[PDB]
């Protein structure tokens, strides 16, 4: 159980492993469920929230969230916690193109705040961002990216991941999906049938879809479904759901 | 007799450092493996790939990277500790540059990137990094050179190295080829250090399982081995 | 004590929780209850005012920030306190250097921006203070309810502080006519939401209740006993 | 695994420890399980038959919505901290 | 229940079938005890 | 198991309470009966002085100060802690009839005072200031545009205006008698003629001239000290 | 538990790091000092030096300035400290105003020094009370205690240290308004107030004599000898 | 006595600081290292064996100049022996620059004890788990001495500190006379490394250093091969 190990993030264990990241991993595996897919020219985000209460208005706690204007913020964890992560993201941007004068590439902006979560793991005065975040983006001339950056510092690449208390059975009934070939057009049916189909009904109802995607459709540029689109991917889910 | 083992900055009774070896532990728990083989003029390090599923970009998921345009790098453990390392040797591998105008020896930042871990040690403000490095290049008037740095700050050439779960065999096997002395030719070294990693995991991998990157004299940019040439190595390897 | 994972915010649980957090979420349950409501261009802040004794006044529970934008505090007087002159401060330098008004949305995410760090950096204690927003901006009223778990919430209405469960269900039995109501029906539908909270040896006084009303050409004006007085006078009679 | 008392687990719960009480029908017990948030199980014991103790406090008046909504604002924390330095 | 049985009777309820008086000594636990069964109409029983 | 929290202000409680702070409440509790009584003509400061020895200068130990002529103050705590305290209220004081060259209201007093006090857990303690809450409970009286005003000061910072509040080790029954003796008409010779008379009721010791220190502040006059002669008259009628 | 940590309030609201510390000064040495209609005087319990201390730097009474003295009880080197930064703060004050220190001010600043030591960790309190004496411009005679607390008071004689409740009580029943007409008197109350805990007399007794700006001297051990035989004599006298 | 052996700024109620005591038992735990003051000059030498001779010995050094006449050995920690001897480096160098000649060996010493010292005053830093040993020349006079982790420097005509370093101290006071010369210094150095090297000394197994009025210079591998020949 480590009990003498566990109290601050810069003790290690007797098998060699800092349970505060562990235990920020187990935080994010008792959160909410994200999926993203990266379709041929460009990415999608969905995310299931769950409406605690109807005095919620709607687009409360608003999860897809935007760090660059070619780059999107899906996240996991802590509100607080993606607020705060979002903010520094959105700073280390913003200081890229104001340095380099240029559009900050999804993977070197993945490392920075990889390193940037980093140095919150390792410190003893503060806590490792215990919230699972996503970046996304479509670059002409560069391609398309997604990456899964959980408060262990670790920014792999995944073609389309999920991070809640359904990450393995989203990765069962995301593995049947074909991926690499349809677009946004014949990805956001994919990620909306699988978003109503990990969330459980008979425990934590009340949620509702929101989704957000970028690429070319909209000139590389990352932003919430269109109503008409949304009601649409909403239209296919009630179909296929069944 | 124990619990000294909290704070890096306390020394236990017979003067021994536990964190310390918790930390070299810690290097283990990746999981993986890695050893590196040097020849006369080429030096190969090669690293075991674990892919939990086909959902991943396996461009990204690299576990060597190139430090300058002839200095390559690999290591394992924790590997938000692996990226952030790699970052500041890059960072100090540009100051060196940036200040005394030429390309960083293998040697000095080994040494450089240990005193740094050194002082991580030192003072309690600080997780001591806990991933074990593996630095080549080519030096002129001494050759090829490979160097391992570890949490501890310890530094030391290698004529072959190792590192991961499988350290202590891998090193006995190291230790096994090169008590006989032979010459070790550049796809000899790739061989070696390719029959190391098989045998040590016995597993006879497919090609698609292994990175692979090697620097040389007459190819002083640290190449990363692609996948046509390591099949061609391993898979003649196989048929050798 | 299994329960050494509650004495600093820098801790997480074993099952991944920060029991600091929680009890300073747990901590504006002490505090009385407040409950606003939003019309189509109308947002209410409705709280009931509390005295350490009769012979003294009662505890204001409803600030004014800015002319367009209000806030009302449950829980400590401290925290919530400081929170307001950064809000008041925030307000002014965007009306110095923008000359337009701080957007709801906009000084809520600063509100949540300054309120992590002490949920995240060891020091500072945890902003423990449960604020209800109500303002004006371009797209009408909006309500902002954040929770000192350094998170906010969009909100139709929300009752936060002590038995704020029966005002909560309240509104949930009376969605149904928020967004159509002028002043004085939404100020009655409030009232009657402390009602439900207030037991039944007490009653809305005029002493008793604060009003805080926004909209779209009338500022974040609070009212008194004696400006809360036309107010009541409307109000109906509790359904006992 | 045990986890959360449901609604309708509440409800049964009640309606069965409760199943001696001489509860009127005028009362909701869905209501009671939808302001059951975080109470559970052994907090039937409270609300339940302190509910019927309450009915007692009420002045011994039939099992009706009142003493159970009472009951729920009350259960452990019904006693009333009254504490100053809290605005 | 002692002096109004009929009101737990048409509740249907049991009347309370034990209490503990749990409290540090000297409190008066048992002079308070002593008291009510004095104002009960019922001896008081001392068992040390 | 409270003992976790007690140590160190920065704490929370699993019922969400500041331990740090309510034990310097408390602690008020172990300073001396302070009563002031707010009415139309006025406020007035009644305290207890608390001798320890009749070799004592009776000038030295001080539960009521100026701030300013305007208004007044009471104590119950710590001496050094209330020291600071009045020192900082009357260098705001300063400092407002400087930046605006008026008298500042004793609502804006207490409220710099407040934020003086409640800044125990901040960061801008790094040049040196509390690190433990301020520990004496603050009267603050006086007479402002608002006319004659009394607001009550709480260690965790906290005011409110009090029409007639008891601070001190008989806080709860001072405030209980009090509250009845108290009515909205009261004059102010009739109102300190009650509150003399809670303190004789409340006082461990009898009332003479070294018992009791007594202030006043009305509209007309500036802030008035009771001499010896003044609480000799005061006293002989009760 | 609650003692060991300055900054901490104790359940029953105490300090008890101060209150600890207030306490070290009882374990000191007996100090009293009395102020007279045109003298103020200072009677401390000299340590008997066994055979070699230097008595030239055993200064248990030293003075801040040519128009205040003090004498201490707790620890000597906070004792030091404190003089030498109350003398420094009495020149920087007659730098800043030009006039001499009044003893209200020095009292005050002393008081402060304390407070600011004893309220935040890392910082010990000065463990030492001081009886702060002295004339004003106007030459009116002040005598102020100062408490490791942080608190200062007017006192019209007092005694610090071990065995203060015994001379606070001798005061209390000597201290009488004609007690005070001459300077022999005052000083024959002080020696009296001295004797009664150290009994031994002759030596292990230091006196110092303000008289209306004199820049005191210390009573030197010429007529100490004879200032116990004008004692011994009215002693002798009533008796 | 435990809860005192956790601080580096809390003394023990009977004797003194613990932590200085497990830096020193963290030193007697290190390589093996003799050095020896001849009448003309001083030698200083380690044993550098280390399994997988894959290590490149070569890579390493464990005795390094400080400038053109000092040099130092260790015995203990490898990275903190890095640390000290930056530090000494940066100390000589400040010396040679402000006054412009050769640092005396003497203030060296005295300034690398201050530094490590230096990180024995506070809390929340650990002390060197490393001991040096400094050998210089001048004045026409070979000097030694001896760094401690606890700021400590003494002199020594013939020392011998890490493990078994009480045999090799009783070899020494049973070998070393005043009036040795270079050469035999070096044969009593190789030999008090050999008693207790466990497992046949080779060229490059040990690490020799030497200074004497042409100032200091580590031997190279063909002379260390050469003198263990003549030793045998
Ligand atoms: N509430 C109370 N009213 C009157 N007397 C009390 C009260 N509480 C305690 N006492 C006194 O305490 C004494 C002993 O109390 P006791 O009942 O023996 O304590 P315990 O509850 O530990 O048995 C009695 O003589 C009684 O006078």
């Amino acid at each position: 159980i480590g009990t003498g190990y566990d109290l601050s993030a810069s003790t290690f264990s007797p098998d060699g492993r800092v349970f505060q990241v562990e235990y920020a991993m187990k935080a994010v595996e008792n959160s909410s469920t994200a999926i993203g897919i990266r379709c041929k020219d460009g990415v999608v985000f969905g995310v299931e929230k769950l409406v605690l209460s109807k005095l919620y208005e709607e687009g409360s706690n608003k999860r897809l969230f935007n760090v660059d204007r070619h780059v999107g913020m899906a996240v996991a964890g802590l509100l607080a916690d993606a607020r705060s992560l979002a903010d520094i993201a959105r700073e280390e941007a913003s200081n890229f193109r104001s340095n380099f004068g240029y559009n900050i590439p999804l993977k070197h902006l993945a490392d920075r705040v990889a390193m940037y979560v980093h140095a919150y793991t390792l410190y003893s005065a503060v806590r490792p961002f215990g919230c699972s975040f996503m970046l996304g983006s479509y670059s002409v001339n560069d391609g398309a990216q997604l990456y899964m950056i959980d408060p262990s510092g670790v920014s792999y690449g995944y073609w389309g991941c999920a991070i809640g208390k359904a990450r393995q059975a989203a990765k069962t009934e995301i593995e049947k999906l074909q991926m690499k070939e349809m677009t946004c057009r014949d990805i956001v049916k994919e990620v909306a049938k699988i978003i109503y189909i990990v969330h459980d009904e008979v425990k934590d109802k009340a949620f509702e879809l929101e989704l957000s995607w970028v690429g070319e459709l909209t000139n590389g540029r990352h932003e919430i479904v269109p109503k008409d689109i949304r009601e649409e991917a909403e239209k296919y889910a009630k179909e296929s759901l069944k | 007799s124990a619990g000294f083992d909290r704070h890096i900055t306390i020394f236990s009774p017979e003067g021994r450092l536990y964190q310390v070896e918790y930390a070299f532990k810690a290097i283990n728990q990746g999981g993986l493996t890695s050893v590196a083989v040097r020849g006369k003029d080429c030096a190969v390090i090669v690293t075991q790939k674990k892919v939990p599923d086909k959902l991943l970009d396996s461009s990204t998921v690299t576990h060597l990277f190139k430090i300058t345009e002839n200095i390559g790098c690999v290591m394992t453990g924790m590997t938000a500790d692996s990226r952030s390392q790699v970052q500041r040797a890059r960072y100090e591998a540009a100051n060196w540059k940036y200040k005394y105008g030429y390309e960083i020896p293998v040697d000095m930042l080994c040494k450089r990137i240990a005193d740094i871990s050194q002082v991580y040690t030192q003072n309690a403000e600080m997780r001591p990094l806990g991933c074990c490095m593996i630095l080549i290049g080519i030096d002129e008037e001494q050759g090829p050179q490979v160097y391992k740095c570890d949490p501890a700050g310890y530094y030391c050439g290698f004529k072959a190295t190792a590192a991961g779960v499988k350290q202590t065999e891998s090193t006995s096997f190291l230790e096994k080829k090169v008590k006989k002395k032979f010459d070790w030719t550049f796809e000899q070294t790739v061989e070696t250090a390719i029959t190391c990693l098989s045998t040590v995991l016995s597993i006879d991998f497919k090609p698609s399982e292994i990175e692979v990157g090697v620097v040389t004299v007459e190819n002083p940019k640290f190449r990363i081995l692609t996948e046509a040439e390591i099949d061609a190595h391993l898979v003649a390897l196989a048929e050798r | 004590f299994r329960n050494q994972y509650d004495n600093d915010v820098t801790v997480w649980s074993p099952q991944g929780r920060i029991h600091q957090i929680e009890y300073a979420m747990e901590a504006v349950k002490q505090g009385s209850a407040t409950v606003g409501l939003k019309s189509k261009t109308h947002a209410v802040l409705v709280a009931l005012k509390r005295a350490q004794s009769e012979l003294a006044a009662h505890q204001k529970k409803i600030l004014h920030v800015d002319n367009h934008i209000g806030i009302s505090i449950a829980g400590l007087t401290a925290d919530a306190r400081l929170l307001c002159n950064f809000m008041r401060q925030e307000c002014l330098d965007s009306r110095f250097v923008f000359d337009r008004p701080l957007p709801v949305s906009r000084l809520v995410s600063l509100i949540g921006s300054k309120t992590q760090i002490p949920t995240q950096r060891y020091g500072r204690r945890p902003y423990g203070v449960g604020l209800l927003i109500a303002g004006y901006d371009d797209m009408g009223p909006h309500i902002f309810q954040t929770c000192p778990s350094a998170n906010y919430f969009d909100c139709r209405a929300m009752s936060i502080g002590a038995r704020s469960q029966s005002a909560r269900t309240y509104l949930e039995r009376h969605m149904s006519e928020f967004m159509e109501c002028n002043l004085n029906e939404l100020v009655k539908h409030g009232l009657r939401a402390l009602r439900e909270t207030l037991p039944a040896e007490q009653d809305l006084t005029t002493k008793n209740v604060s009003i805080g009303i926004v909209g779209k050409d009338l500022e974040f004006t609070i009212y008194d006993d004696d400006d809360v007085s036309p107010f009541l006078e409307g109000l109906e009679e509790r359904p006992q | 695994e045990f986890p959360m008392p449901n609604e309708e687990a509440r409800a049964r719960i009640m309606q069965i420890h409760s199943r001696k009480m001489n509860v009127s029908p005028d009362v909701n017990y869905e209501e009671l399980a939808r302001c059951t948030d975080d109470f559970n199980g052994a907090q039937c014991k409270a609300v339940c038959v302190e509910a019927g103790m309450i009915a007692l406090r009420r002045g011994a008046t039939e099992l009706t919505h009142e003493d159970y909504m009472e009951g729920i604002l009350e259960v452990q924390a019904k006693k009333k901290a009254n504490l100053q330095y809290y605005a | 229940p002692l002096l109004h049985p009929e009101r737990f009777v048409n509740l249907g309820i049991e009347p309370p079938k034990g209490v503990l008086l749990f409290g540090p000594p000297g409190t008066g636990k048992t002079l308070c005890a002593r008291a009510v069964a004095n104002r009960t109409d019922a001896c008081f029983i001392r068992v040390i | 198991t409270r003992s976790e929290y007690d140590r160190g202000v920065n704490t929370f409680s699993p019922e969400g309470r500041l331990f740090q702070v309510e034990y310097a409440i408390e602690a008020i509790k172990l300073g001396s009966t302070a009563i002031g009584i707010q009415t139309s003509e006025g406020v007035c400061l009644a305290v207890e002085k608390r001798i320890t020895s009749p070799l004592m200068e009776p000038s030295s130990i001080e539960k009521i100060v100026e701030i300013d002529a305007h208004i007044g103050c009471a104590m119950s705590g710590l001496i050094k802690d209330a020291k600071t305290l009045i020192d900082k209220a009357r260098v705001e004081t300063q400092n407002h009839w400087f930046t605006y060259n008026e008298t500042m209201t004793v609502e804006s007093v207490t409220q710099a005072v407040s934020n003086l006090a409640l800044q125990f857990g901040e960061e801008d303690a790094d040049p040196g200031a509390m690190s433990r809450p301020f520990g004496v409970a603050l009267l603050f009286g006086g007479v402002d545009e608002k006319g004659p005003q009394l607001f009550h000061m709480d260690p965790s910072g906290t005011f409110v205006q009090c029409d007639a509040r008891a601070i001190g080790s008989a806080s709860e029954g001072a405030q209980s008698s009090l509250q009845e003796v108290y009515h909205k008409s009261m004059t102010l010779k009739e109102a300190i003629k009650s509150s003399l008379i809670i303190l004789k009721q409340v006082m461990e010791e009898k009332l003479n001239a070294t018992n009791i220190e007594l202030a006043t502040v009305q509209p007309g006059q500036n802030f008035h000290m009771f001499t010896k002669e003044e609480l000799e008259e005061v006293i002989k009628d009760i | 538990s609650y003692d060991r940590a300055i900054t901490v309030f104790s359940p029953d609201g105490h300090l008890f790091q101060v209150e600890y510390a207030q306490e070290a000064v009882k374990k000191g040495s007996t100090a009293v000092g009395v102020r007279g209609r045109d003298i103020v005087v200072l009677g401390v319990e000299k340590k008997s030096v066994a055979k070699l201390q230097d008595e030239r730097t055993v200064r248990k009474i030293c003075a801040l300035d040519d128009n205040v003295c003090m004498a201490f009880a707790g620890l000597t080197a906070d004792a030091r400290i404190v003089i030498n930064r109350a003398r420094v703060e009495c020149q920087s004050h007659r730098l800043t105003v030009e006039d001499p220190v009044t003893v209200e001010y020095i009292t005050r600043y002393i008081a402060s020094l304390k407070q600011r030591y004893t309220q935040s960790n890392g910082r010990r309190p000065f463990g030492i009370s001081a009886l702060i004496v002295g004339f004003d411009f106007d030459g009116t005679p002040r005598l102020y205690q100062t408490d490791p607390s942080g608190t200062y008071h007017a006192w019209k004689a007092n005694a610090i240290g071990r065995g203060a409740k015994s001379v606070r009580e001798f005061l209390e029943k000597n201290y009488t308004d004609e007690a005070i007409e001459t300077d022999d008197l005052t000083i024959k109350l002080v020696i009296k107030a001295l004797l009664e805990v150290v009994q031994s007399g002759g030596k292990n007794i230091e006196l110092a004599v303000m008289r209306r700006d004199q820049s005191l001297k210390i009573l030197n051990p010429e007529e100490i000898e004879k200032y116990v035989a004008e004692i011994e004599k009215e002693k002798e006298e009533n008796e | 006595e435990r809860g005192y052996s956790f601080s580096l700024t809390t003394f023990s109620p009977s004797g003194k600081l613990v932590q200085i005591e497990y830096a020193l038992a963290a030193v007697a735990g290190g390589a093996p290292s003799v050095g020896i003051k001849a009448a003309n000059g001083v030698v200083l030498a380690t044993e550098k064996k280390q399994k997988s001779i894959l290590y490149d010995e070569r890579s390493v050094h464990k005795v390094e100049p400080i400038t053109k006449h000092i040099g130092l050995v260790y015995s203990g920690m490898g990275p903190d022996y890095r640390v000290l001897v930056h530090r000494a480096r940066k100390l000589a160098q400040q010396y040679y620059l402000v006054y412009q000649e050769p640092i005396p060996t003497a203030q060296l010493v005295q300034r690398v004890a201050s530094v490590m010292q230096e990180y024995t005053q506070s809390g929340g830093v650990r002390p060197f788990g490393v001991s040096l040993l400094i050998c210089g020349w001048n004045e026409g006079r070979p000097y030694l001495f001896q760094s401690d982790p606890s700021g400590a420097y003494f002199a020594w005509k013939a020392t011998a500190m890490g493990k078994n370093y009480v045999n090799g101290k009783t070899f020494l006071e049973k070998r070393y006379n005043e009036d040795l010369e270079l050469e035999d210094a070096i044969h009593t150095a190789i030999l008090t490394l050999k008693e207790s090297f466990e497992g046949q000394m080779t060229e490059d197994n040990i690490e020799v250093g030497i200074c004497n009025e042409a100032g200091f210079r580590r031997l190279t591998p063909t002379e260390v091969k050469d003198y263990l020949a003549a030793i045998a």
